[PDB]
């Protein structure tokens, strides 16, 4: 995941969590209900 | 469960690039509605004719 220096960790999906969603998607889904 | 298409893992490295060597002309079709059937309704003959 070395794309020259850009860190896409906040937009790439996280395989550790059971729901494969980005860290931003978690906040987007945990605030709209 | 419906499939979301094929699964292709493109190789990404800092030194490799993919350059196309040939091409193709694709003639696709796209349909778009423009107008509809203009309808004129008679009030009296529809509500109570004769
Ligand atoms: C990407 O950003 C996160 C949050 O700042 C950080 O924890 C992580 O170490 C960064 N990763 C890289 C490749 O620097
Ligand atoms: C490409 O990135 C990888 C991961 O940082 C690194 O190990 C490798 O040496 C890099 N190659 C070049 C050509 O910089
Ligand atoms: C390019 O593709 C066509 C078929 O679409 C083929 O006839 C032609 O030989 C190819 N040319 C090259 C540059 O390989």
């Amino acid at each position: 995941k070395y794309f020259g220096g850009f860190n896409f960790s906040q937009i790439l999906p996280d395989p550790s969590k059971p729901s494969k969603r980005s860290p931003i998607e978690d906040l987007l889904f945990n605030k709209v209900t | 469960t419906m499939s979301l298409g094929a699964e292709n893992s493109v190789a990404y490295s800092n030194n490799s690039i993919a350059i196309p060597t040939n091409f193709t002309i694709s003639v696709t079709t796209e349909i778009l509605p423009v107008s509809m059937t203009k309808t004129s309704v008679d009030c009296t003959m529809y509500i109570c004719g004769d």
